[PDB]
């Protein structure tokens, strides 16, 4: 017979010890493991919600890939992606870009609490969240490669995190600092709870239906899947959390969530709300990133954060309102500046797009409305090449993203600069700024895109130079998704 | 030669131009029309524009040249649509 | 414009058409892109410092990590088919030893030699799973990592199995203090503290070809020969065949770490210096292996002997590398 | 360590020993066994192709299963059926009425191989059929159950089978005949060799690559993953042959082969022949019925029986010219009493459908075509009542499908009946007639739907009495696929 | 017009929603649908007869047999994933108990004795098979000719592993005869009269019930008491303990087997009669039980004990079952 | 009341169609018709409908009835067009 999980799953993480042969800090460097002052005893307190043990993970993750894999077998001679939407390529292509070697390096990052924290259940969930991203690395690697001999956008896949382009750039930006450059009980609370219980678990939900309704089922069934892995290792951040606000650090604590959460919403404003607002087809958007976020992102946080005796961020208002403005600007931004990217912006301003914008934003007409009023404009008189810049847009100095808000008759762009040390800075919010002023030293000597323009270390040193310099060339550098298709219905 | 940050009116992003410390607040605002007018700004003829420190929206005289308005490199000016 | 390519462009031309292996593991660490600003942002953050001092300043060096291959080949998929085989083969023993009941029929004596030298292995096995992730996040090449990865996550299966008979031989001896007094066995008791010492200082050997030696070439081999080895044997002999037979199944792992790591002595040895580099990291942890199998083995019963073969099968694991 | 297979496996078929508390006749009675006269250390000559043991099997099958129930349980929320071309949900509700429990009786006739084959290697090879089979009629009964709550139509996968409907008596009727009532020996000529090899294969190779053109992803995987299990048991025939031939009956072997090809290709000329050329759209049409036939069919079994010294059936040339003709009726015949079958029939006779009509089978329009000129011109000019029926049409005694053939301006329309101890027999073709003729005992007393109806045994005598009779009522009666929009082009 | 169902027509107004189980395995025996006509033919054919007169004729009677539920619910694909967790445990043990040198360390007299008691049971395993498979194509439910499906893979795979086991042995030992004496030590050899009487008569008993009774109530539990428990606990104690985990493996499918024919006896207790219908043709064929049990375990050692026990046991399932 | 099956010319298939021992070979073929003509085959009113013993293409003349036919039940008759 065999005994019950219940009755043996403790001694599995029965494994801390006074070290005698060497120091307790020579084992667990501070810098590394970020147990704070706070005791080993008070730290083997932590209690991961969801356990698991070895044989369960090999068992139940082995049925996980055979079904992923069978799926794709399946349905690969199919070639749905020939005949799929572009704008859904093009989702496709950017996901698989920004997020399949960042997948991959989250399982450094998992393996830093794997030997550094102090918590030994934190150790062991480590293990299994350290093969949790080795997973989602290969697959994510492993589904695009059918599709290289099809375009060289697809290499991107592998290649996107290896190049100095502006968004693989912003991504390394948001990782390295989240995860990688960070103590273990950081990592825990900056990536699994902030970033995987906050954003990444419910976005991967939204994107395994999306996929569904535009008819991928390959993909479909890889992010469901994926996601299915999530709350197993996104679980780490809570009973950290916990133990830091229940000793001294409730600050501290705060603090790195309010960083965070932050840094997370940056990125997310760019790789995932263009996407619901403009590239998925009209009739298959369920709803918008606004309502996506008040929804299944915002509400969640609010609730978790009460329940762990931490406060809303002090940006929390300007974050709601930003939920108005930020990734229509950061999709202008991208559509305009689409020979920079990877994959194809779709521009989604047809008449039709446009009065579901003015439904789901009141006022987007009379202000982003304008700007593509002038782009179409453009397009419809012949005069393609005012669409296109001519010059590199100011980059937020945190979040490496450009600094772009409302325009139109509700004019409201601002850069948050800020001299330090002999040198300006630029920022795209309040709270960009104030990531760096809590901690200088982290971010100080950092130089983004625009910084290595001007420094002469873009040669030779206009756009042609700036697009070789960020590994781009004909065949991958993006345009209109649609091909203009979109301008007909002006003329 | 000197850098700035253009934040023009009715646009939607702050971009990098250059300017010449020669230049005169007029032919600064000229050369980020150039980036911005008939791109993603509808012209205005019955208005003249004007170049404005970000920071503290100090307004700059149309004829005061670069070389004297005292300008941090790749400082943020607004460039605004006034009579 | 750009060609599509038959296959990823750090993989084209290869003339041998890129396995699922190649595909999914090869050139994928980032940080190694730049030695001098490892991750994107200040040049000066300690995390940046501790890359560039252990893993790009180590002596153990080559111009081209990345092409080291696995000689298993071991890809997630792979290695939970492989795993889940096992594992059903071990739950099978366990399940249906039980049923004999198996533990009811081994002596006093050897009840009481299991509390001692068999139940606290599950801190010595922890180690092993913290020292071998430390590899995982060090190491120059994402190859590299990936056997470190699944490495750490055999090191946790052993926890587990002694974990869960930890739990079995509680229930039927609830006297002996299994689960209850490993921890003072692994700290106070003699026959573990050659171990405890060796695994302790490795811990701290930030250095990734260091970690490497010390963990894999010179702590592993000692903790495989005294803990599966000779325990199991002597575990047989005593009518344990439940453990013996689970040493056995635990060593077809070891053995798989033994591969990998031979693979990757075998490319250092590319390069000259290395084999210098390497016996004189060999030569500094060596001594604390022979004290952990001394202060181990010597406690066992015909001890001396099972000091002299656990000491000879080490040794013979390095050897065969060169 | 482990043995190589090859060193072993011939113990598993060791198991023939010399009974002695028993006579060999009563544990292997020879209606039962069919060894006739031929020894036992003679049939232990038998050596199966494909071999294959017990660990070997549950490991493979699992995976398979693993992977086509993963794949059905991903595409099942997509609702394919929902916008499936009704041509294509026809084929599948006939496909499941008409197979589906002759699947799992098929584990019986395996079963009766396993038990009474003087073969060692035959008994174990008909034990993993009999496991085929068993995993044949659970998972096409399983599938479709998906569909119950969307049309009465898909509770006939397995109702079918249990009633008197036409249809499902032509089926049991061959069913029984092949694999059912016979011995041992004949059951692996009849059924593995020319069934299963001869007709089932292929078809199911064509089937799934149909599925997958009408984009039903679940039904092509469902498919092919059956059709690699068929080459495992379908291999029995072929050593059963060998041994007959090379002891004293040739003749006795070629007799069941030609009995069982005929009656094979009956079945098939109106379960598959009307599905290729007329239900299938026509831009999916990769070959005709006909030209399926001569690539996939009917070469394979000129090869197959010159390799095992066994001749061409006396018939064989009036088989090929019927690949121009009996489909045709058959199709004509299912579509005319439409309502009298489970599934709705699919004209296929629009202008375009009528060229590649005409293009793969010279002179249709003459001849077939002129039956659908007066239904088509009845449809137009609103007279619909005069293309259903008022009498049944005359049934083969033999096949028990409806005698038809070339009518228009080749009519060649004949019936081959048979008095017989004062009883008058039809058969729709020569070689029907014949099976009769060889062996008379076999079917005798046998009464096809037209003799019960004469006979007094369906009651109240008239078609809503045959229909009830049937089982069949309104919801599951058939009629057009696409509900006459064909007749449109026609005004 | 006929409004669509929430579940198969036969099924409907269960309250409680079909299981998988009962989905695919209930109702699908066409053949009882006409008594007088089982198959499409004429009704005098010789398979028509035989139906008539083995399975509807029978004296174990029941108005509904169709509503037979097999307790274990086994499907085609519950019973893959059940047998490849088991065969994955077995193929482990033959696997690296052969790395272990096992055989090796078997005594010649054992040796000896596996060859006389051992092997050849092939024969006799592949009998049963032969035994379920026909219960399986005469039966009158499909959920009653299932049971006896899947009882019939297991008989195969326990001929399988005697197979393979009989190959390593002969391998080890050579002179001894290996997988080439089996077949004159099962005719001949008086250890196997009593087994071989049995099974050849049984294989003979055409009703449906009898042969439910003679192959499933009477012969099994004598050749699993026999030749896994008394054979396997001798083994254990003569040292081969891979033969003592097999059969203790192999008897997990007959306590399977057990428990749906347990179910069977039970349902058939609903109605008047059955039970002494049962008792009569177990009263018939117990003697040749017996009679098979006494002449293998007598030949064993501590045999007179050995008999004593398998007579006890095997009786014992009957009794359970009333 | 009579069965036999029509085998009607230019149609497709054979039919079961019920006669009356006392109907004419003209009564005949017209009751054969009802379930051919207007269906699936043209009317030809130029013609004659005849009826044909299927078997032995025994010509029979229109006004014999069935009666005197010497038909086994069930019989297949040829229904054709002639002058
Ligand atoms: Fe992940
Ligand atoms: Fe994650
Ligand atoms: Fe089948
Ligand atoms: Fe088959």
């Amino acid at each position: 017979s065999m005994l019950k999980r219940e009755d043996w799953y403790d001694l599995t993480r029965t494994t801390n010890w006074t070290p005698k042969y060497v120091t307790e800090n020579e084992l667990f460097p501070e810098e590394m493991s970020g147990a704070r002052g706070i005791s080993m005893e008070a730290w083997e307190k932590y209690d991961e919600p969801y356990k698991i043990t070895y044989p369960e993970y090999v068992s139940i993750q082995r049925e996980k890939d055979s079904g992923a894999y069978s799926i794709k077998a399946a349905l690969e001679r199919d070639g749905f992606v020939d005949r799929a939407d572009p704008g859904w390529v093009s989702t496709m292509q950017l996901h698989f870009g920004a997020i399949a070697l960042e997948e991959y390096a989250a399982s450094t990052a998992e393996a830093r609490m794997a030997r550094f924290a102090k918590a030994p259940g934190n150790r062991n969930m480590a293990t299994f969240g350290m093969m949790d991203e080795n997973r989602h690395g290969q697959i994510q690697l492993y589904f695009p490669y059918a599709n290289v001999k099809r375009s060289r956008k697809w290499d991107w896949a592998h290649k996107a995190i290896h190049t100095n382009e502006w968004a693989a750039i912003a991504a390394r930006s948001f990782f390295d600092d989240m995860m990688m450059t960070r103590d273990s009980v950081a990592v825990s609370i900056m990536l699994t709870f902030a970033f995987e219980t906050g954003f990444g678990n419910m976005q991967f939900l939204g994107l395994a239906a999306d996929a569904a309704e535009a008819g991928d089922h390959t993909f479909a069934s890889l992010i469901s899947s994926i996601q299915t892995d999530e709350s197993r290792h996104a679980q780490q951040g809570g009973p950290s959390l916990k133990i830091l606000v229940e000793n001294g650090k409730k600050d501290e604590a705060q603090q790195m969530v309010d960083v965070a959460i932050w840094r997370s919403w940056k990125l997310f404003s760019v790789l995932t709300g263009p996407i619901m607002d403009y590239y998925t087809p009209l009739e298959s958007r369920n709803q918008s990133f606004k309502e996506f976020m008040l929804e299944w992102i915002v509400a969640q946080f609010e609730r978790q954060l009460l329940d762990l005796g931490l406060d809303k961020p002090w940006y929390w208002d300007q974050f709601m309102q930003d939920l108005d403005e930020t990734h229509h600007g950061m999709h202008l931004g991208v559509w305009y500046w689409r020979p920079t990217v990877w994959w194809d912006p779709a521009a989604g301003v047809s008449p039709e797009e446009r009065e579901w914008l003015e439904e789901k934003y009141p006022g987007w007409n009379d202000t982003w409305g304008q700007c593509w009023d002038v782009i179409t404009d453009n397009l419809v008189n012949g005069k393609p090449e005012l669409t296109v810049p001519e010059t590199l847009p100011t980059i937020c100095n945190m979040c490496n993203l450009p600094i772009a808000h409302t325009p139109g008759n509700k004019w409201n762009v601002k850069d948050y600069q800020l001299e330090y040390e002999g040198r300006l800075y630029h920022f795209g919010s309040e709270a960009d700024r104030w990531c760096f002023q809590i901690d200088p030293e982290r971010y100080e000597n950092h130089t983004n895109l625009v910084d290595r323009f001007l420094k002469g270390e873009i040669q030779p040193a206009d756009l042609a130079g700036a697009l070789m310099y960020m590994s781009l060339e004909p065949g991958v550098m993006g345009d209109d998704a649609h091909d203009y298709e979109w301008v007909k219905a002006y003329q | 030669t000197f850098p700035i940050m253009s934040n023009f009116e009715r646009d939607f992003v702050i971009q990098l131009v250059p300017v010449d410390t020669e230049d005169t607040m007029d032919q600064v605002a000229e050369k980020c029309a150039y980036h911005s007018i008939n791109r993603r700004v509808h012209p205005q003829p019955e208005k003249i524009l004007r170049v404005r420190r970000h920071e503290d929206g100090t307004l700059f005289p149309r004829g005061m040249i670069v070389s004297d308005a005292g300008l941090r490199p790749t400082e943020t000016l607004d460039i605004i649509f006034m009579d | 414009a750009l060609k599509p390519l038959k296959t990823w462009s750090h993989l084209a031309g290869n003339r041998r058409r890129p396995s699922e292996y190649e595909v999914v593991s090869t050139n994928l660490h980032y940080f190694t892109d730049n030695p001098e600003r490892p991750w994107e942002l200040d040049s000066n953050l300690p995390m940046q410092t501790w890359y560039k001092k252990y893993c790009f300043d180590s002596p153990l060096k080559h111009d081209d990590w990345n092409a080291f291959r696995d000689p298993d080949q071991l890809v997630y998929r792979t290695y939970n088919l492989l795993q889940d085989g096992q594992e059903s083969y071990v739950q099978g023993l366990f399940d249906q030893l039980n049923d004999r009941g198996h533990d009811q029929m081994l002596t006093r004596e050897w009840v009481e030699t299991l509390a001692r030298f068999y139940t606290p292995a599950r801190y010595l096995f922890h180690a092993l799973q913290m020292g071998s992730v430390y590899i995982h996040q060090i190491a120059p090449a994402s190859t590299i990592t990936n056997c470190a990865t699944y490495e750490t996550a055999d090191h946790l299966r052993w926890l587990t199995h002694t974990a869960y008979r930890t739990r079995e031989l509680a229930n039927c001896y609830p006297d002996v203090g299994f689960g209850k007094r490993e921890r003072d066995v692994w700290e106070n008791d003699p026959a573990w503290q050659g171990f405890r010492e060796l695994i302790e200082k490795a811990l701290i050997a930030w250095d990734w070809g260091e970690a490497f030696t010390a963990i894999n070439l010179v702590t592993k081999p000692a903790v495989e020969e005294a803990l599966l080895q000779q325990l199991g044997s002597l575990a047989q002999s005593e009518g344990d065949t439940l453990l013996g037979l689970l040493a056995q199944a635990q060593k077809r792992d070891a053995e798989r770490h033994r591969r990998w790591s031979s693979a990757l002595v075998k490319m250092a040895l590319e390069k000259e210096g290395n084999r210098e580099v390497l016996q004189k990291w060999v030569a500094k942890w060596e001594p604390l292996a022979d004290k952990a199998i001394e202060a181990y083995c010597s406690a066992l019963p015909d001890g001396e002997n099972a000091i002299v073969e656990a000491k000879s099968a080490s040794r013979y694991v390095r050897q065969m590398m060169g």
